[PDB]
């Protein structure tokens, strides 16, 4: 028999390396276009340098592939597992803090001050966001050491002479309990964000949460329905495609509107044009 | 000695779905005699007046696809099952896209480029955009009939007691060529119409496109893991309840409530406040 694992010759390989280059390169641009800005409005509202923090995430995250593909061992086991995923939900629990703050703070103060002062207090923000992170480490770290650290192998089920080679035993499950704790927050970031659709108070970008937060529920679902109806070879590059097409949902479509605006629209860039917005 | 199995004509999962072809070709025909007697009405020229009446003669098409599945196979049948649903499927939903094209550019677009653009989401261009989807949709579905014709299987060996004849899609992964097209006019739309913010003292078309592409994306998502999970004998019922089921959330969300105002609430039919 033959064992089975991405290579650089096969088509659908080859074709998401090249969309996960145009996501990392787009990034990057991202990034720079962002480093030279870093004193004007529409980056400051953005809070900075934590912006700079999920975008260098990012662009390590689109660092999988190489990774991804080939023989794999230990190391890539925990790369494919829980180095990489991590990095990804990092970025989004971010994505669902500032959706929070967006719509509901003033609303808080108003309403419940004596209780959301606590959140306004100590590092209410970081506390969240570190929580959201451990919470997730966690839970990976159990999988992933339950299950092992090793390469999985199992038969073909319809071309029984190949057998295929991944690194996440019950690709369902595992799915499954890697994937709940995102969906949640992006139920929730989503339900703030729509909430504030129409709300200007940081250059929309409510809305632009919502249409990222979308971008990445239908993916979502889309691979939970696949991996319910089908499990042949593709499984394993189905997976990588769909984390890249959710990589390329954040960095296209939460960052990309901001340097949009910077490069095509700089006269909203000007303080007294943002002073009608905060 | 072995016997023959497929969905009869008169086993209740037959009539119970035929009873429901009825309901919802009723509705759509409803409608459609509804709109041509308020044909020259703001309501019904806010809906693109003829596209109106296109997009239900496409989902009374769409309807009556289903009569294609259960009984007896054949080779034609086979063939026939699914690009007879999904070709009116897509003459239909282009017309949805159109209204979310419009929806979307006089909603979320400079002023500018507002006016110049929606001249060409009108007249003749209009049907060239209907015309273009219904080609690609062909296109795939001539594709689909080439490179994964199904085939009439007989399979004596899944039964305790009995033959089983079914129409053997070959793969799944297969059967997305045809429904591709679709769900990305589907998608557009959808996304076309989610965020709008409605003005005050007017009509909301996009609330209705709205939900009924969320009806749609709910039925087609629900509908893989049925097919998957169903007795092997009953694959054809579940394909006849998406496709109705999937008729119906479009009727019932988008058509069905202009309907209503047009009997009910009349008073609302007015230049300002549809147009």
């Amino acid at each position: 028999r033959q064992l089975v694992f991405l290579e650089w010759h096969e088509a659908p390989t080859i074709a998401v390396a090249l969309l996960a280059a145009l996501g990392f390169l787009s990034t990057l641009a991202i990034l720079v276009i962002f480093w030279r800005h870093f004193q004007t409005p529409i980056v400051r509202s953005a809070g900075g340098p934590m912006c700079f923090l999920m975008l260098t995430l990012l662009l390590v995250a689109y660092m999988v592939v190489p990774v991804y593909v080939g023989p794999p061992k230990v190391s890539t086991c925990l790369c494919r597992q829980a180095l990489f995923p991590l990095c990804f939900t990092i970025c989004i629990s971010c994505i669902a803090v500032r959706s929070f703050q967006i719509v509901c703070a003033f609303k808080m103060a108003s309403r419940f001050p004596r209780a959301y002062s606590y959140w306004v207090r100590y590092q209410g923000p970081y506390v969240s966001m570190a929580f959201i992170t451990v919470l997730k480490m966690v839970i990976v770290v159990i999988g992933m050491l339950a299950t092992g650290l090793s390469p999985t192998t199992r038969t073909d089920p319809d071309d029984p002479k190949i057998t295929i080679v991944s690194c996440n035993p019950n690709y369902r499950n595992s799915l499954l309990f890697n994937t709940s704790l995102d969906l949640l927050l992006s139920v929730v970031g989503f339900s703030f964000a729509y909430m504030g659709k129409e709300l200007p108070t940081n250059y929309n970008e409510a809305k632009f949460i919502t249409l990222s937060m979308t971008f990445y529920f239908t993916s979502s679902v889309s691979l939970c329905t696949f991996m319910s109806a089908y499990s042949g070879v593709l499984v394993t590059i189905v997976d990588l495609l769909v984390t890249v097409l959710n990589l390329l949902a954040i960095s296209l479509g939460y960052f990309g509107p901001k340097c949009y605006m910077i490069l095509f629209y700089p006269e909203r860039n000007t303080p007294a044009y943002f002073n009608s917005m905060i | 000695p072995r016997r023959p199995k497929f969905l009869a004509w008169g086993e209740p999962v037959v009539l119970s779905l035929l009873l429901l072809l009825c309901l919802v070709l009723g509705l759509a025909l409803a409608a459609l005699g509804l709109s041509v007697h308020h044909w020259d009405s703001p309501l019904v020229q806010a809906s693109g007046g003829s596209q109106f009446c296109f997009g239900l003669i496409c989902l009374g098409l769409f309807c009556l696809s289903v009569l294609l599945f259960p009984g007896r196979p054949s080779s034609a049948s086979c063939l026939a099952q699914q690009p007879m649903a999904h070709l009116p499927l897509t003459g239909c939903l282009s017309t949805l896209f159109l209204q979310a094209a419009e929806t979307f550019v006089e909603s979320e677009l400079p002023l500018s480029w507002a006016n110049w653009l929606c001249s060409y989401l009108r007249g003749l261009w209009a049907w060239l955009v209907v015309l273009l989807a219904t080609f690609v949709e062909a296109a795939l579905c001539a594709w689909y009939l080439i490179a994964f014709p199904p085939e009439v299987v007989t399979d004596w060996s899944v039964l305790p007691t009995e033959v089983l004849e079914h129409c053997h899609v070959r793969s799944w992964v297969s059967l997305g060529l045809v429904h591709i097209t679709n769900a990305m006019l589907a998608f557009l739309c959808f996304l076309g119409t989610f965020l709008v913010q409605s003005q005050p003292g007017r009509y909301n078309r996009a609330r209705g496109l709205t939900f009924a592409m969320l009806a749609y994306f709910i039925t087609w998502v629900s509908f893989v893991p049925l097919l998957a999970n169903v007795q092997v004998a009953y694959q054809p019922a579940v394909q006849m309840g998406a496709i109705l089921v999937c008729a119906l959330g479009i009727l019932v969300t988008f058509h069905l409530p202009k309907c209503y105002v047009l009997l009910w609430l009349p008073k609302l039919n007015t230049q300002e406040f549809f147009l």
